[PDB]
């Protein structure tokens, strides 16, 4: 149950 | 001339004093045990300490000066003797006629008190010393200090809707961060009781740790009716979310140790929502936490991850939340009851 996502930047 | 708050507090304490009346020393007499110079010495330390912190500089708190230190601290001094004697009065024991020794010889309530009626003047005056500082300098504790903002809410209703509102507000501060550092006395009280934490439905259908979890529960149902709301979840998503956010309570407690309450909330939300076919992305969360008042962006930004080192939410998820919460979350590849 990894998240993949890089950043949370994007609002 | 002066703010609606600066000039509220001066009527609240019009024509009051920064002693007991009658009616107080009356009810101090009855007392098997009169308070009386124990409240006084307690008033006497606090206001030293206050004053010395007042008066010197540190480099994020200049200093300032002693004659406005003695105003701020004598007006907080009567709205003390004002709310004791409502408490007191309106006490069960007070109208059965029964001794109030026991009641009247606790010190963190008094010590308590004088500090939330320090911060009632203070931020009446849009002071630069921010909560935590007053309980800071009073070394006092934010598991105990807590207790006593209902008390205050209930006990004067000459208070302002800010003044409520701001005392709500340092409430919750206490109730998502302030409470679980390390060094905090909810562990000590965890610690006497086999360090079991109490489930949801053992404290909200009387315990230190009961009346701390029940607030805590009541406050992270409330924030999470609003996250379920504007990401459109299914009801029994939000059921099994908040299983997980009383999992991680529960059986992962060390998880809060200097830590917030909705990094592992939003946690709760991802692994839930991940888990199920209701897959909702940090990113989409993020947008409508950020409108939620306690958000401030070090929340997701600024999470500790091993101690120092800080990372983000994301990489507190992968590197640390979902090796302890996994096994969990992967029974849905028996549910909590949710409150109001």
């Amino acid at each position: 149950l990894v998240c993949h996502e890089v950043d949370l930047d994007d609002l | 001339e002066f703010t609606q708050s600066v000039s509220r507090l001066q009527s609240i304490v019009a024509g009051l004093k920064n002693a007991p009346s009658d009616q107080l020393i009356n009810i101090f007499e009855s007392c098997v045990r009169n308070p009386v110079e124990n409240i006084m010495k307690i008033l006497k330390g606090i206001g030293e300490t206050f004053c010395q912190h007042y008066t010197q500089s540190t480099d994020e708190q200049p200093g300032s000066h002693i004659d406005f230190a003695v105003n701020r601290l004598k007006l907080a001094e009567i709205l003390y003797y004002k709310i004791l004697e409502t408490v007191m009065v309106q006490e069960t024991r007070r109208l059965h006629g029964m001794d109030m020794s026991v009641l009247l010889e606790q010190d963190i309530f008094h010590r308590s008190l004088m500090a939330c009626c320090l911060e009632i003047v203070l931020f009446a005056y849009s002071s630069p010393r921010t909560f935590p500082w007053i309980i800071e300098v009073l070394n006092l504790q934010p598991f105990y200090f807590y207790k006593v903002i209902e008390v205050v809410i209930r006990s004067e209703e000459g208070l302002s809707r800010d003044m409520v509102k701001h005392l709500n507000s340092i409430e919750e501060q206490i109730l998502e961060s302030l409470a679980w550092s390390h060094d905090s006395a909810l562990w000590e009280a965890l610690q006497v009781s086999a360090n079991k934490v109490p489930t949801c439905e053992e404290v909200i259908f009387t315990g230190s740790l009961a009346l701390f979890y029940r607030k805590v529960y009541h406050l992270a149902s409330v924030r999470l009716r609003d996250l379920c709301l504007k990401l459109d979840v299914s009801n029994e998503l939000r059921r099994k979310i908040w299983t997980c956010f009383e999992f991680t309570l529960v059986h992962c407690p060390d998880l809060m140790k200097d830590r917030h309450l909705d990094q592992l909330l939003l946690c709760a939300f991802y692994i839930m929502a991940k888990v199920t076919k209701e897959e909702r992305t940090f990113q989409e969360i993020m947008k409508s936490y950020r409108n939620q008042p306690q958000a401030n962006s070090h929340v997701y930004r600024s999470v500790l991850l091993k101690s120092e080192e800080r990372g983000d939410l994301i990489k507190f998820y992968n590197t640390i939340y979902v090796g302890r919460v996994k096994s969990f979350a992967l029974k849905y590849d028996p549910l909590s009851p949710f409150p109001h």
